[PDB]
């Protein structure tokens, strides 16, 4: 057939995670879910909550370490070190978001429980429905934690959150809430379809690069070669934007609109559609720059001119040292530009589709380029545990 | 379940199994001699397979312990008793002094060993592997049984000598005076008519790498084991019993077995075609290097690069060509090779041995690796800074010394350490645990802090002055230096201050036998290099201990945690006291170049100004962070090769085990044949349709043989692979046994082939293994950095490897 | 009184929780890639595992029902 | 001149595709029959949840 059945893993952690999400969600004290994108987004802050507290401090946990090592990179003790180091700034990533994650639980607590459409939240206030939900919400936060790093042992941890995704993109498809207007146009579908290719296209970035070997181990022992080989196989290096671009991006920008139109007795002006362009060109700037110049982590060419490294790329490389950074530095910027082309698109793709029949239902880019997010990297998984065995198969 | 909730469930659990064991040899002082022997038969046939016999292991092991009592004393401890348990559990009983680790290991070594399977008994060095050898050898005459140990090119193992010996003991079996006056674990000076008698039970013949193995125990050293294991490949002939069987073990000093990162790779067979140009190519070579400075950055790491003058002097010998890169760096390679060499490898580190002339290396924690190298480049190198220089460059095999290796079949059970540097370790691969026990007189010995000095070893010489206040309180004395240059003017020091004293730093082999027991032997002084200060059953003479026992000065802390230790653990043994201290400077080496950013500004900003005692703020507290992040590195490192390795137990696995069934098997014609056609027919209809022009031309390439066989021959449309399989087919299988004509000797000829042209291929592509090890160095940016491109790349190579292997073997079985 | 008493215990939970994946990290570093084998087979400190899951399920029936 | 430069080198580093990634595209069809399938596992499931601990 086409499945080729053999990963014993494959349904298992698939089956596993269904469990686990339903009781999760229906949890008793929170369960949430059981000035139009505000009351669409949802939430007392500004956070989308399936559940109390559990895949929020899930970002929030990823922003944490995130911006913290970004524009500050080694203040206490730790850095990359493959191992030894790597644990011990986990760690302090633990407790980091688990705190942060208390913050938030006091707050959403607070302002939701008094204020919420379809309540059904008694009022025998004893324990606090705040201490209360700080206690779903925190121990909230474990359970989903918790699963995480397990579905992180088969999937990914992110394999939680695709779960979400596949259930909230798999509620609007069903009619539950999509008929009043449009409908039988369904050409929108096929479009966003459209969008999908240009993700897969972000992937390869620019990847490529130089040459030779070498290990060193113990203490003060170590190796060196010559050439006359005979395959196949070259250098792969550069890269291009990680994931969640626009979706950080555009965020922010929802946030000085929602200020915006509640500040003092609220000073309704206009900020939705039509700055857009401005703040979409923001995206570009903002998610494929910043990040792309640390991500490409300026101290490249410094280990690989270090190992002695002599690139060879879209023609036979030469000049090392931080020279290399420089020519790789055009590459590095120019790619970028093309990336936005795509990205930037992606958000201006129903702009430029919604300009004769215009949709007040916009519901599915965002979460989609995170759904299909999740789904290209679940193919990693099957990237990597594909090809069995290629030996004797049609041989010795 | 994970706490003290382990550890001391543990102690219960022991605790019981030895109560009982120990009711055992209450009851069997019976001065049970013949009877004994009878026993020795008994349990013989008790077990004769791995049924895992656990209630023999009781009563077994009361033999044991009462069997050494009788042969030799040395067994009244329990780390050992229980050391055993645990061992033929798989963790780690010990931790030095008195315990037991010699008699210990021969406890389980027994039981299990009674399989008639052989067991391992991995040792750090050859020195050692004598050292258990013979320290036991005693129980095992008396257990009837045959020792084994191999080393470097020879091996040895045995009992007593010819027949007066087995007819001296074999009566005084009978007899055995002995059994009196127990009652104590004071094993006393006396019984000489015993002694004098069995103990010259110690005695060794040569023997062979066969019958060692199938022989009882085997007692080796990974380095060799692993080679051994190795040496199971171009071997035209199974009947060589190159290692019977490998699976289980025990460590001596398993706090080594860990950190043998750098894997197990036999290389030998270097055919160089440009051997006389490497003579004086690589003269000219080396020469260039000289002509450049310091300035050339050479640290943390052994890889090298210049700037300026480096690009300068690229460009100002024998080489105008600025852009040197451009498929030109087969040059730039000579240039980084005496580059490294001169400096990467101080000559003296890869020394020269009494005007051998041969440079050797006894470098990676050894004592002297006769005629080697772990590159193809190096050796030539430093060949060409000194003087006679060799032709070779050959690689073979590599394999994990443990995971690969000991993970590839059954378990171990190491001896000492307790650290967690090693249970994390002892999980993520071997898969043992630890159980920590003080033996009588628990760290009995005494320890002092590490007291630093600044700018340069001029520690060292405080050191010196040290040492002399000891001597003349009469006070045995021992240092453990770093390498062998260190080691020399340490020496030259205690001459130029006049102090008697002898050096065991791979000087000569004969030097560590006299120093055995030459070392420290009331007020004597030695000094040894860690290659000799770890692990040893050393003891001392008369009084000696009279006043403080013994004394141990470390010249700085290496690269791990546990070897620091070590070197120090080496003065307490059966259960003594003793004195150690370490004198580091914050010039010394460990954080010379580790650590020395930190260092830097935590000193200089914090105080210059004072005399030489010095380790009242974060001194030693924050060098100590540097140790355990050196390690850190080690570790790290060990996963690179640890990881991809893994992928290459596979890989490796399939290879040689067809090379193990080609050797068995006979006939395996049709397969060849078939599989080599069906394999070159689908060439003919994969990347090129079998029209006309199109096969004709490409599976020409595909085709290229002197021979002739319907080469020129074009105009052909029935080809629907039974058609064309059996035109090739017959010109081979008819051929063959037509050129089988030859004589039933044909038989051994696919041997030759087969093998040697397997064995060839994949040696050969196992060199572009290594390049590929710099595609799984790419990975670290863009893709993933779980192994992925590597294993994606070992199987492609895998494959290619295969069809390219029966293409040659092919035409092969042909011309002759 | 449960709810109140077992409410501390709830958040006792956390942090024997909590505590699993900090020292569950010989081979778990956040986006880490360890597939290593060779280890693991239901952690000693799955009872704690199982406390989890069973404990907000619990909180399921004494809540409401 | 200058975002004309930006644009010129570009026009050319337009390269690391996949010509099949078409095939990419058929299985990111799959994988979402996996999401959706998933979901619909739940309403099934789930209501028979809904039944028993949900309107008794
Ligand atoms: N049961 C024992 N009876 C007498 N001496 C012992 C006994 N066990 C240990 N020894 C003394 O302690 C020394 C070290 O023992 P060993 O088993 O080699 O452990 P380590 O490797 O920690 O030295 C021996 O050489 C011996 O002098
Ligand atoms: F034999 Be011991 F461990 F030195
Ligand atoms: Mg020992």
């Amino acid at each position: 057939a086409f499945k080729i059945p053999e990963l014993r893993d494959r349904i298992i952690f698939t089956f596993l995670a269904l469990i686990v999400f339903r009781m999760g969600i229906y949890i008793p004290v929170p369960g949430l879910n059981l000035s139009f994108y505000d009351v669409f987004t949802g939430g007392a802050l500004s956070r989308f909550s399936v559940f109390t507290m559990s895949v929020t401090p899930y970002i929030t946990a990823s922003i944490i370490l995130q911006l913290l090592a970004s524009v500050m990179p080694s203040l206490k003790e730790m850095l990359r070190e493959g191992e030894e180091g790597r644990k011990k700034f986990a760690k302090y990533t633990r407790r980091l978001t688990l705190l942060i994650g208390g913050f938030q639980a006091f707050f959403v607590s607070f302002s939701l429980a008094r204020s919420n459409p379809d309540m059904v939240a008694p009022g025998v206030n004893v324990l606090q429905f705040t201490v209360l939900s700080t206690m779903s919400m925190l121990a909230g936060t474990m359970f989903l934690l918790w699963l995480g790093e397990r579905i992180t042992e088969k999937g990914i941890g992110n394999g939680i959150s695709i779960l979400i995704f596949a259930g909230i993109v798999a509620r609007y498809p069903s009619y539950i809430r999509q008929a009043y207007l449009g409908g039988l146009n369904l050409l929108e579908w096929i479009f966003l379809i459209a969008v999908a290719l240009i993700t897969i296209f972000g992937i390869i970035l620019v990847q490529q690069a130089e040459r030779r070997i070498t290990i060193q181990y113990a203490r003060r022992v170590t190796g060196r070669r010559v050439y006359g080989g005979a395959s196949t196989y070259l250098p792969i290096k550069v890269n291009q934007g990680g994931v969640i671009p626009i979706i950080f991006a555009s965020a922010i920008v929802s946030i000085p609109s929602a200020i915006a139109s509640i500040t003092n007795n609220e000073t309704l002006k206009n900020l939705f559609r039509a700055g857009g362009f401005l703040y979409l060109l923001i995206y570009g700037l903002l998610v494929f720059f910043f990040t792309y110049f640390y991500s490409v982590v300026i101290f490249d060419p410094r280990e690989i001119s270090e190992n002695i490294r002599k690139y060879g790329g879209y023609i036979p490389g030469l000049r090392p040292g931080r020279s290399t950074e420089q020519y790789l530095h055009r590459v590095l910027n120019r790619v970028t530009f093309i990336g936005a082309v795509f990205l930037v698109v992606i958000a201006l793709l129903p702009y430029l589709v919604q300009g004769a029949i215009k949709v007040n239902v916009w519901i599915g880019g965002t979460s989609a380029l995170i759904a299909v997010g999740v789904a290209l990297d679940i193919i990693q998984q099957m990237e990597t545990h594909m090809v069995m065995r290629h030996y004797e198969g049609f041989i010795k | 379940m994970i706490l003290f909730d382990k550890n001391k469930r543990i102690l219960k659990k022991y605790a019981k199994m030895v109560s009982k064991i120990n009711q055992i040899e209450s009851d069997l002082r019976s001065k049970k001699n013949s009877e004994l022997i009878r026993l020795s038969m008994v349990l013989k046939e008790k077990v004769n397979s791995f049924e895992d016999a656990d209630e023999h292991l009781f009563e077994a092991f009361a033999l044991v312990r009462e069997a050494a009592r009788r042969t030799l004393g040395m067994r009244p401890f329990d780390v050992q008793v229980m050391g055993g348990i645990a061992l033929h559990e798989g963790k780690v009983a010990e931790m030095k002094t008195g315990e037991g680790k010699t008699l210990a290991a021969t406890m389980p070594i027994y039981l299990n060993a009674l399989i008639g399977k052989g067991v391992h008994l991995v040792t750090v060095n050859d020195y050692l592997a004598r050292r258990d050898a013979l320290w036991m050898g005693p129980v095992y005459l008396f257990l009837g049984l045959r020792v084994g140990v191999i080393n470097s090119l020879g091996k040895s193992y045995e009992v007593v000598w010819k027949n007066p010996d087995l007819a001296r003991k074999a009566i005084e079996e009978n007899w055995s005076v002995w059994p009196d006056g127990f009652n104590g674990e004071v094993l006393k000076e006396e019984s000489m008519n015993k002694e004098a008698v069995e103990a010259f039970q110690v005695e060794l013949k040569e023997i062979t790498r066969k019958e060692a193995y199938l022989c009882d125990v085997t007692y080796g050293t990974n380095n060799e084991f692993g080679f051994d294991y190795l040496r199971d490949n171009l071997v035209l002939d199974y009947n060589d019993k190159v290692q019977r069987g490998h699976f289980y073990a025990i460590v001596d000093e398993a706090d080594s077995v860990l950190i043998d990162e750098a894997r197990t790779p036999l290389i030998i067979s270097g055919p160089s075609k440009e051997s006389p140009s490497v003579y004086r190519r690589f003269a000219q070579i080396a020469k260039k290097f000289v002509k450049d400075k310091d300035f050339t950055v050479d640290e943390k790491a052994r890889t090298i690069i210049l700037t300026e003058e480096g690009v300068a002097k690229a460009e100002k010998i024998i080489g105008v060509e600025n852009l040197y890169d451009p498929g030109n760096v087969s040059l730039l390679y000579h240039l980084i090779n005496a580059l490294k060499a001169l400096h990467l490898f101080k000559k003296d580190v890869d020394y020269v041995v009494m005007n051998g002339e041969v440079i050797i290396v006894d470098e990676f924690t050894g004592r002297l690796l006769p005629g080697r190298r772990y590159s193809g480049g190096l050796h030539q190198a430093i060949e060409a800074k000194e003087g006679v220089p060799i032709k070779e460059e050959s690689i073979t095999y590599a394999t994990i010394t443990f995971q690969n290796y000991f993970r590839m079949y059954e378990k171990l059970a190491g001896m000492t350490g307790t650290a967690k540097t090693e249970e994390s370790e002892f999980v993520q691969v071997y898969g043992m645990e630890v159980v920590v026990i003080p033996t009588h007189k628990p760290m009995i010995r005494k320890d002092h802090d590490d007291l630093v000095f600044r700018t340069q070893k001029e520690k060292y010489e405080k050191i010196v002055e040290e040492i002399e206040k000891r001597y003349k309180k009469g006070q045995p004395v021992l240092v453990g230096t770093t390498s062998i240059e260190k080691s020399e003017l340490l020496s030259s020091m205690l001459k130029k201050k006049g102090i008697p004293h002898q050096v065991l730093n791979a000087k000569y082999h004969e030097k560590e036998a006299e120093i055995v027991a030459k070392a420290g032997q009331k007020g004597m002084v030695t000094i040894a290099t860690n290659m000799a200060g770890r692990g040893t059953d050393i003891k001392l003479g008369p009084g000696v201990a009279e006043l403080g026992g013994l004394c141990i000065i470390g010249t700085e802390r290496h690269e791990s945690r546990r070897i620091d230790n070590q070197l120090r653990g080496r003065a307490g043994r059966q259960g003594d006291p003793g004195e150690s201290i370490f004198f580091l400077s914050l010039e010394d080496d460990l954080l010379r170049i580790f650590g020395s950013e930190q260092i830097g500004k935590v000193m200089n900003i914090l105080k210059i100004e004072e005399g030489q005692p010095i380790q009242h703020p974060m001194l030693s507290k924050l060098i100590e962070n540097i140790q355990k992040k050196v390690e850190g590195i080690n570790f790290s490192i060990r996963k690179t090769l640890m990881e991809m390795d893994d992928v290459l137990d596979k890989q490796r696995r399939a290879v040689y085990s067809l090379r193990d069934q080609i050797l068995l098997e006979k006939d395996y014609d049709e397969y060849l044949k078939d599989i080599f056609e069906d394999v070159v027919s689908t060439r003919v209809e994969e990347f090129c349709s079998g029209k006309n022009w199109d096969i004709e031309s490409l599976k020409n390439s595909l085709s290229f043989f002197p021979a002739g066989l319907f080469d020129l021959d074009e105009k052909q449309f029935s080809s629907s692979e039974e058609l064309h399989d059996y035109l090739f087919n017959r010109l081979w299988e008819e051929y063959q046994r037509k050129k089988q004509e030859i004589g039933e000797d044909y038989r051994k000829v696919i041997r030759f082939l087969m093998l040697r042209i397997i064995d060839d291929h994949w040696r050969r592509y196992l060199e572009e293994v290594e390049h590929v090890k710099e595609a799984v160095q790419l990975r670290s940016y863009g893709q993933k950095d779980p192994i992925v491109e590597f294993k994606k790349e070992t199987y492609y190579m895998f494959d290619e490897m295969m069809r390219r292997i029966n293409d040659t073997i092919a035409n092969y079985v042909l011309r002759v | 009184h449960t709810i109140i008493s077992v409410a501390l215990i709830y958040m006792v939970q956390v942090q024997m929780s909590k505590f699993s994946e900090l020292g569950g990290a010989f081979g778990s570093g956040g986006l880490h890639t360890v597939f290593g084998r060779r280890k693991g087979l239901d952690t000693g400190g799955k009872i704690t595992l199982v406390l989890s899951v069973l404990f907000f399920v619990s909180c399921v029936v004494t809540a409401f029902v | 001149e200058v975002i004309a430069e930006a644009k010129k080198i570009s026009w050319p580093s337009r390269k690391e595709l996949l010509t099949s990634f078409g095939v990419v595209l058929v299985i990111l069809a799959v994988t979402s029959v996996y999401f959706f399938v998933l979901d619909f596992i739940f309403s099934g499931v789930v209501s028979a949840i809904f039944k028993a601990l949900g309107i008794g």
